[PDB]
């Protein structure tokens, strides 16, 4: 329970660190740590395959593309530090306003089965998977040109 | 399907408008409906179980 | 798969028994809880112990012993 | 979907199907009226989803227990 | 399995045409007319109703004026996405279809830009991308809250209504059209300002996505008219006209007048075809007259449908605003006529590729009297 | 409650799309195969298939000749349109066998 | 408190239960199919639990060592029947199934 | 260590012995904690600590972008193929998988034909 | 051996020449099209099964077991002739 | 914690040290040379010298780089190796092999941060070349694993990739995929046939050369540890129950195949992975999802 | 000579394998601690644990 | 009194904070395009996690499917957007100084 709470609470700090830092490379590192913490949150809800998917697709592949771009477009963004006290508390107040008093539901634990998930992906929800494949094909054809 | 569906007319006219979600859930998932056992039936069966237990014919509730 | 059919047959045999003994334990625990609830709500007017939260269907406990967080 | 994440159906699929069946039975000319006629089944479905009434009952029992203990 | 075959045939068709084009890629046929005809034939297997037949008609008329196998393939992808937007039954279908269409828009915008046009076209595509990400993220977050609260995914909700307001391009959600379509190819702007709307209108009509609020259509009407009157550049005039008209059509569609909006979208496609594919001044003049709603052409019928639906619902503020904003927009259309024949000598490119432009002008002039029954 | 046992090899599965309709007409075949549906395609439908094949051959040749590949475009277009229309006819015949569509000729021809 | 033998014991006696205790098993399946509330199914649940415990006991007297060996071997091999064939044959020989 | 909080999770077993046993238990896969990733996280911390000890001891005394995109997309495609191999498939699940792979192979053929698979660029 | 395949080359322009022209079949050193089914299988298995690689592997593996040639410099010294300067 | 973590970690360190010794002993064998013999008499004690001496060398202060990332890369490699081995030996995870695939996709980070530390325009391209190799052959490994789960079924009949269950039976069906797994494992450890680095790295293109004393030790140790993990995976998937001799024999086979093979150019091995290995692995994945259940 | 370092590697990992196997079989109580468990098998282990704790409470 | 209720409230707070940090973070703290897309990815991950949470809550598979759909669509969008960013940076004129930082 303490471990679950620590992860749920750490997600917000790892999200704040991304926007606050002025270096695009450092924000990517913070985002990778955020993605791992999201894997860890999904473990508490009972998902292993889905939490694996988040790490494989995002940490494994997407971050590599982001960092490839970041080195290619390398720019001097160490111009100045504008992180005055007045700005940071304003950001925190905005965040508190948005994330307060929303409807909360008891924390669930749900065991998943990739047998059932596979059967549904390829029998009943087969319309979904083929359209996702079409979207991937669109992205491939568009990005390569 | 679960996500997508198209709509066609019936030349015969026998089939009519019904909720497509309800029909789809009946066909793919199915509806489980349960009754409630009448008290007099339950009392007789429970008394029979207790009577056999008192005679010693039935086994223990816990093995150890 | 012959092994798998053997195991499935065995599991389908044991499941009714396991379910029945879970229901019995649940029933005894629930009567204990209702006794304590009636003891607490003796003072309060207009309180009925054992009120049906669902009119028709039984509401199963959301929490179960079987599902435990991986972490 | 309602497929159930392990096997079978979702934990509250049958309550929603009860509500849908009751909406199918009605003869009201608009969906809104039909929902007005079948509201009680929807209250069962919301009860199974979130168990708010049972939570309130537990809260009242806890509050009275604390009041008794303090006295 | 037979019901699945109807959808599967469209896939198999598209895949084999794709691989045939990839194999038969040569300089001898850069304009692949044969694959265009094959794509048009393949899209006939997706026609099941009148709205789907309208989707097919507009898709084919669009694919005629795209050049190359690759752009025609992405127009076919847009057609598939639109066909599934019409058939979507819950949140997931709506989302999958519409962001697939957004991906097709990004690709089509990228591939129709020259090297000298990259600086502005890629900026507009990027700005469109970020705004679309805002819209989709808000949609899916509220969808998660709704799916948690209700236990079911129902496409009759405020969340999908606001998301479809973003897709339509009304009141506070029309800026992505102004930024993107100003910097992209004229055909890309034409096909993606008309064809996407039909699927959204069908989804709204069939899935009961209507709100009691009339502020957004009113704001769309007034803002579009006034900004059209104040805009110096011609592309902005045409772009703001669509905002005003789609706000008015949104007000009509909420009240259940599906037939009239389905006729309006087709008449608007035909009317906009000539001004966007400007090759002749006279064709553009007839197109601009049709967009204004002017009586001798079919555009009068399409606007008349919407206005006739307005008087039925009997909302006075909407009618008063409609009259005044229509006058304000008419001033901008008159600016367009003035620029062509009454300002300076005009010389344009001799782009003799009027595939359906002459047919569209003929249809605008002719079609008024056959369709007079509608109004 | 207790987990229900699952048999890994026999897990209930179903096709993605469903036609929600009770058969109005008699059911010759509850689950027709592809060849059963093709064998029940009417003669007029086959003539329509042949006409579409010829027309698409002519059109494919006309369009491909503008790109200096007339023969290949003609054959590809013919195959494409013929396959699509044949699947459409087979779907109609399968629906007729299932009793969803009118089947008086079918029931007479194959008892 | 309602209780049935531990897992490995239940597996070792699984085949015998349907051969010997058919009546209660069918009754409980039918009643659970009909009624959702656990109170409605209480007599049949009691019957099947008591019958299963009785079967455990009468195996304990007729074949004490053979049942113990089969249960221990099942627990050792992670509840897998295939690796336990020899002990299964010896136990079934000692305690004949279906009487 | 996840601890059950309700009687139903504790198998309606009464007393405080069970809560004490659960709280001070060891992570044993045969026992309550099966398919648990908590040992993996403990392994992660142990490795990090060992690395830190080594680190601190001495102190005292276009084509790449293209391959990244293709890797991302083919990786997602294999992500969808993973659930299929995890099921005892039927004929129709099989043919859906065949259509999926057909689309992936069409993309791969496009890659091969356009010369992207060649890394000259 | 000395014979070369149309596909295998180290220069991009030469690869382009051989990919799009058939002047390599005029040249004697290159290997000609198999012209029989069995020859196609032979060449295909040769390329796909990494045959030439294994042949070098055995001859290199002869190195493991052959008599090592080495001198323990402190204990043994290399032969030095009288003329050595 | 558990005492098993010790019983996994310590053998790993000892094994990696003697792996480094084995490499040069086998090189002496190919080249009619002998194992190092002045370090001691037995030679058991040779790699320990390199580690302990490397502790001695005076530290160099970091230059024109962010300190955090430069420290981060060694810690990443040392974390990944420990997690991989302790999830190969001490876990019951139903999809554990897929977790190992995930942990192998995180090895791209160590090289990539080490390259970013350089901040040389040439080093950008070199580190991109190395990571391009690793990801390109990770794809084919993923397809091969899809092949492996296809014959991997447990006694209960449930498909899984539990390492003990795939270890339980030896399937000669899978051997065609094991050859591709062996080639890709050579690629992922940057062995000579795919050792694009050594040629580029002699001039400072950019690699763990920047790291000097203890950071450099852990990288090289992690390289051998990953090679040994690949050997263990080849054993456990395709060759039955885990056997120490088989693991070390696969490692020696790596050294032998390296010795008998020259290196490939960047476009060459990249074209091999995409146009040769991937179609064959998709053809075998078809052959396995389509040899049936 | 290749074999001595080879055998050091082999023997070291053999010893580690034996140590982990014996340790877990001593703690877990069965060689099948690592084997794959589905939902039914997991819930069965959990009920066994809870029922054993209940038996300990009842006995004392 | 209930740990699950407390954990549910904490999760709601955390996930909402992550969403708002993703959507408005890069624009409030004026950043380059590359950070904007990374924060958009963060927000999409927040929504997908909410859907998985709902699936666990209701024992339903719809959210699992919608989450894999989010992963695919977000990855495709990010790939195309990064393509546009690289093409945009390659066409920059010498006088242009912070081309990527339009938000300045
Ligand atoms: C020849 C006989 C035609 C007469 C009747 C047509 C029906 C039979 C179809 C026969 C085909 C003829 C096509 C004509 C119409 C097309 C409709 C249609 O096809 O489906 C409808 C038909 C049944 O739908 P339905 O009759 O509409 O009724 C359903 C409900 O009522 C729900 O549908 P609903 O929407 O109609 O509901 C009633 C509606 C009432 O709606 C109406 O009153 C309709 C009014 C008529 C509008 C007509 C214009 C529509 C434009 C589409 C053009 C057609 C393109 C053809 C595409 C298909 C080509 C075959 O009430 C409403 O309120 C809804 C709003 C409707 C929209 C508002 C109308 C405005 C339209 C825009 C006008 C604007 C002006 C534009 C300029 C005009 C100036 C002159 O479906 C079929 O019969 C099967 C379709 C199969 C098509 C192709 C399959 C065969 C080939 C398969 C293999 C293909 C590959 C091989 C290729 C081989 C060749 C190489
Ligand atoms: C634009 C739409 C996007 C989304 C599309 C979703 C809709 C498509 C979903 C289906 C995807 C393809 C799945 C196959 C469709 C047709 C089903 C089928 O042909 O398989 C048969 C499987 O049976 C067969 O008919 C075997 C012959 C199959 C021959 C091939 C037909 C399907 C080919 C699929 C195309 C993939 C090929 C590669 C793609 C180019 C159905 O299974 P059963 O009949 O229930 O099992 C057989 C048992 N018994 C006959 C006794 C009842
Ligand atoms: C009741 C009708 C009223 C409702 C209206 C809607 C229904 C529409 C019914 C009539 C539609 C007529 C559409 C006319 C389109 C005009 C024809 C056309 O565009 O031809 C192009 C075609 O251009 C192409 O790209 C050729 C590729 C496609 C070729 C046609 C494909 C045919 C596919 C088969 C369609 C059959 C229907 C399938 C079954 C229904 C040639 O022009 P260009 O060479 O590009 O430039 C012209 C230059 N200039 C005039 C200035 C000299
Ligand atoms: C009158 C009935 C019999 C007609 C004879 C044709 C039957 C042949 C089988 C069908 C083939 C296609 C039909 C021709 C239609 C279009 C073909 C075409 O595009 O014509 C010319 C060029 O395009 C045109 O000139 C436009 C012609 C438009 C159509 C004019 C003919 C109208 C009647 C033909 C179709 C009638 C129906 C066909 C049978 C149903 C093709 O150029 P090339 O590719 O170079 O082939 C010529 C071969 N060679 C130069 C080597 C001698
Ligand atoms: C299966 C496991 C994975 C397989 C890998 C996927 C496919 C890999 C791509 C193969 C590419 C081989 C070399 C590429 C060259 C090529 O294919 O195009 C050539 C050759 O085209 C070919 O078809 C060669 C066969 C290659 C196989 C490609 C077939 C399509 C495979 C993908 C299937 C996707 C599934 C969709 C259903 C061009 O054709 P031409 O001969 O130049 O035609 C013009 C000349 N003429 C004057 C006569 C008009
Ligand atoms: C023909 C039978 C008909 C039935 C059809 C079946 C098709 C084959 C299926 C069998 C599956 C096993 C295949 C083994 C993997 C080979 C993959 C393709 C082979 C290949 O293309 O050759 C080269 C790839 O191997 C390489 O050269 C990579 C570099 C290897 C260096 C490391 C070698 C390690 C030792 C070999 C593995 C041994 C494992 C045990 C020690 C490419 O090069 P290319 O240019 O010639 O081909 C391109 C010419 N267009």
């Amino acid at each position: 329970m303490l471990l679950i709470y620590i992860m749920l609470s750490n997600i917000v700090v790892l999200a704040l660190s991304v926007v606050l830092t002025s270096s695009p490379f450092m924000a990517l590192m913070y985002s990778i740590l955020l993605y791992l913490n999201v894997q860890t949150i999904l473990w508490s809800l009972g998902y292993d395959f889905m939490a694996l998917i988040y790490a494989l697709v995002y940490v494994g592949a997407l971050a590599v593309l982001f960092l490839f771009v970041v080195m290619m477009v390398r720019i001097q963004v160490s111009t100045l530090s504008t992180k005055t006290i007045q700005s940071v508390l304003s950001w925190l107040a905005i965040i508190l306003i948005f994330s307060y008093g929303d409807v909360s539901f008891s924390f669930p634990c749900g065991a998943e089965s990739l047998l059932n998930f596979g059967t549904q992906l390829y029998s009943s929800c087969s319309d979904l998977t083929l359209l996702n494949s079409l979207a991937l094909t669109i992205a491939l054809f568009g990005s390569l040109v | 399907s679960s996500l997508f569906g198209r709509t066609e007319v019936d030349p015969t006219g026998k089939n009519t408008n019904r909720n497509h979600q309800y029909l789809y859930n009946l066909k793919v998932l199915g509806h489980k409906t349960y009754t409630r056992r009448d008290p007099n039936e339950l009392q007789k069966a429970q008394a029979e179980v207790d009577t056999l237990s008192a005679a010693g014919r039935l086994g223990p509730l816990s093995p150890f | 798969r012959l092994e798998a059919e053997e195991v499935y047959t065995a599991r389908s045999i044991l499941h009714p028994i396991l379910q029945a003994e879970w229901d019995l334990r649940y029933l005894e625990h629930q009567r204990k809880e209702r006794e304590d609830e009636a003891k607490i709500m003796k003072d309060v007017p207009g309180w009925k112990v054992g009120e049906a939260t669902s009119r028709r269907r039984w509401l199963p406990p959301v929490e179960s012993f079987d599902v435990r967080p991986l972490i | 979907s309602g497929f159930g994440l392990q096997s079978g159906t979702a934990r509250c699929y049958d309550w929603y199907m009860d509500y849908l069946k009751c909406m199918d039975e009605s003869k009201a000319p608009m969906i809104t009226l039909r929902k007005q006629e079948c509201s009680e089944w929807l209250e069962d479905y919301n009860e199974c989803l979130h168990r708010d009434k049972l939570k309130l009952r537990k809260l009242l029992i806890e509050r009275e227990k604390n009041k008794q203990e303090a006295a | 399995m037979w019901e699945n075959l109807w959808y599967l045939d469209i896939l198999i068709n598209v895949l084999i045409i794709t691989i045939f084009g990839l194999i038969s890629c040569s300089s001898s046929a850069t304009k692949s007319y044969d694959l265009k005809g094959c794509f048009i034939i393949s899209m006939v297997g997706g026609v099941y109703d009148i709205p789907s037949a309208i989707l097919w008609c507009l898709a084919s008329l669009s694919i005629l004026n795209f050049n190359g196998f690759f752009a025609s393939l992405f127009l076919v992808f847009t057609w598939i996405s639109n066909l599934f937007a019409m058939q979507s039954l819950n949140f997931l279908g709506i989302y999958l279809a519409f962001e697939m269409q957004s991906l097709c828009l990004l690709v089509l915008g990228k591939i129709t830009a020259n090297e000298n046009q990259r600086w502005f076209a890629y900026r507009g595509l990027l700005k469109y991308l970020v705004l679309s990400l805002i819209a989709g993220s808000i949609f899916i977050f509220h969808a998660s809250s709704s799916y948690l609260q209700s236990g079911v995914m129902i496409s009759d909700s405020l969340v999908t209504y606001v998301f479809l307001l973003f897709k339509l391009g009304v009141a506070p959600f029309h800026m992505y059209t102004l930024e993107l379509f100003s910097v992209v190819s004229r055909h890309v702007a034409f096909v993606f300002s008309t064809l996407p709307k039909l699927s959204v209108l069908y989804l709204i009509s069939n899935s009961n996505i209507g709100s009691e609020c009339v502020w957004w259509g009113l704001i769309s009407l007034w803002l579009g008219s006034i900004s059209q009157y104040q805009s110096v550049f011609v592309r902005s005039i045409l772009l703001y006209s669509s905002v005003a008209e789609i706000g008015l059509v949104l007000l009509v569609l909420q009240e259940g007048f599906s037939w009239e909006a389905f006729s309006w979208v087709s008449i608007y496609f035909l009317s906009l075809s000539g001004v966007w594919h400007a090759n002749s001044k006279f064709v553009s003049a007839i197109s601009v007259a049709s967009i204004a709603g002017l009586p001798p052409f079919l555009g009068f019928i399409g606007k008349a449908q919407i206005l006739k639906s307005l008087v039925s619902i009997n909302l006075g503020i909407l009618i008063f605003s409609s009259i005044l904003a229509a006058t304000i927009s008419f001033i901008g259309y008159l600016r367009l006529i003035r620029l062509m024949y009454l300002v300076s000598p005009v010389k344009w490119k001799n782009n003799k590729d009027s595939s359906f432009i002459n047919w569209s002008t003929w249809m605008l002039t002719v079609g008024t009297l056959p369709m007079v029954y509608s109004v | 409650t207790w987990p229900k046992p699952i048999n890994p090899y026999d897990v209930p599965s179903s096709p993605a799309y469903h036609r929600l309709q009770e058969p109005s007409y008699p059911v010759i075949d509850k689950d027709p195969d592809f060849w059963t549906a093709v064998s029940n395609v009417r003669k007029e439908e086959w003539g329509t298939t042949a006409a579409v094949a010829a027309g698409t051959f002519v059109m494919g040749y006309y369009l491909g000749a503008k790109g200096h590949t007339g023969k290949a475009s003609a054959y590809f277009t013919s195959f494409l349109a013929t396959k699509s229309i044949t699947l459409y006819h087979a779907y109609n015949s399968a629906d007729r066998l299932m009793g969803f569509k009118e089947n008086s000729r079918e029931v007479v021809k194959n008892v | 408190v309602a209780r049935v033998p531990y897992s490995h014991e239940l597996y070792a006696m699984a085949k015998h239960i349907v051969f010997r205790n058919e009546k209660e098993h069918n009754a409980i399946l039918e009643c659970k199919a009909q009624h959702d509330w656990p109170e409605d199914c209480k007599p049949e649940s009691e019957a099947i639990v008591r019958a299963t415990n009785k079967l455990f006991q009468d195996i304990m007297q007729k074949a004490p060592e053979e049942f113990k060996d089969y249960a221990k071997c099942l627990d050792w091999y992670g509840l897998k029947f295939s690796k336990c064939r020899e002990k299964q044959a010896a136990f079934e020989a000692a305690f004949p199934l279906s009487e | 260590l996840y601890n059950a909080m309700t009687p139903a999770q504790r198998y309606f077993v009464e007393g405080e012995h069970v809560v004490q046993a659960e709280a001070n238990r060891d992570i044993l896969f045969t026992q309550l904690d099966s398919n648990s990733y908590l040992p993996v996280l403990h392994y992660v911390l142990v490795g990090t600590a060992l690395g830190v000890v080594f680190l601190v001891l001495p102190l005292l005394i276009v084509s790449f972008y293209i391959v990244s995109i293709m890797y991302l997309l083919f990786d997602i495609e294999v992500v969808y193929l993973i659930p299929y191999v995890m099921t005892n498939a039927t004929e129709y699940m099989y043919w859906v998988m065949q259509t999926f792979v057909a689309i992936l192979v069409g993309g791969f053929f496009y890659e091969w034909r356009m010369g992207a698979l060649e890394w000259r660029e | 051996g000395t014979e070369r395949r149309p596909g295998q080359s180290g220069a991009w322009k030469q690869v382009d020449k051989q990919r799009y022209s058939s002047e390599w079949e005029q040249d004697p050193t290159f290997k000609q099209v198999p012209k029989n089914v069995s020859e196609v299988l032979d060449d295909s298995v040769s390329v796909l099964f990494l045959t030439d690689i294994v042949r070098g592997m055995m001859y290199s593996a002869s190195g493991f077991f052959d008599d090592k040639v080495t001198i323990l410099y402190p204990f043994e010294k290399g032969a030095v002739s009288p003329r050595f300067r | 914690m558990n005492l098993n973590i010790i019983m996994t970690v310590l053998p790993l360190l000892v094994s990696v040290a003697f792996l480094t010794l084995s490499e040069r002993a086998v090189m002496g064998s190919l080249q009619r040379r002998m194992g190092p013999a002045v370090s001691g008499a037995f030679g058991i004690l040779q790699p320990f010298w390199d580690g302990f001496k490397l502790a001695v060398k005076e530290p160099i202060l970091p230059a024109n780089a962010a300190a955090g990332i430069f420290y981060a890369a060694p810690l990443i490699c040392i974390c990944i190796c420990v997690a991989s081995w302790c999830t190969l030996l001490l876990t019951d995870l139903s999809i554990g092999g897929l977790f190992l695939l995930l942990l192998s996709s995180l090895a791209v980070y160590g090289v990539l941060l080490a390259g970013y530390s350089c901040n040389s325009k040439y080093a950008f391209l070199g580190c991109l070349r190395s990571v391009s190799l690793m990801i390109s052959y990770e794809l084919v490994i993923s397809v091969v694993i899809l092949c492996v789960i296809l014959e991997t079924r447990d006694g209960n009949g449930f498909p899984c990739l539990n390492l003990t269950e795939t270890a339980s039976q030896t399937k000669i069906i899978l051997i065609p995929a094991g050859l591709l797994f062996y080639i890709c494992s050579l690629a992922e450890s940057k062995r000579v046939p795919f050792d694009l680095p050594e040629a580029e790295a002699e001039l400072v293109a950019g690699y763990n050369v920047e790291y000097s004393s203890l950071g450099f030790a852990v990288f090289f140790v992690a390289e051998y540890g990953n090679t040994l993990l690949m050997a263990a995976l080849i054993n456990i998937y395709f060759l039955g129950k885990l056997n120490s001799a088989l693991i070390a024999a696969i490692f020696v086979s790596f050294i032998w195949v390296r010795g008998t093979l020259p290196r490939y150019r960047y476009d060459m091995f990249m074209q091999i992975g995409w146009k040769s290995l991937l179609p064959v692995a998709l053809a075998l994945y078809l052959a396995q999802a389509s040899l049936g259940y | 000579y290749a074999l001595p370092s080879y055998v050091i590697v082999s023997a070291a990992w053999a010893a580690g394998f034996w140590a982990i196997d014996t340790y877990q079989i001593y703690k877990e109580g069965k060689p099948s601690w690592n084997q794959n468990k589905d939902q039914f098998q997991r819930a069965l282990y959990r009920r066994d644990w809870y029922l054993r704790r209940e038996q300990e409470t009842i006995g004392m | 009194h209930n740990d699950a209720e407390f954990l549910g409230a904490v999760y709601n707070f955390s996930i909402r904070s992550v969403f708002i940090t993703g959507i408005l973070g890069a624009v409030y703290w004026r950043r380059n395009l590359i950070t904007m897309l990374l924060c958009s990815e963060i927000a999409f991950i927040a929504c997908s996690v909410n859907f998985l949470y709902a699936s666990a809550y209701l024992n339903d598979m719809a959210g699992m499917l919608f989450s894999i759909t989010i992963t695919t669509i977000s990855a495709c969008e990010t790939a195309l957007g990064l393509a546009l960013c690289v093409g945009y940076f390659q066409s920059r004129a010498a006088n242009e100084v912070e081309a990527l930082n339009l938000l300045k």
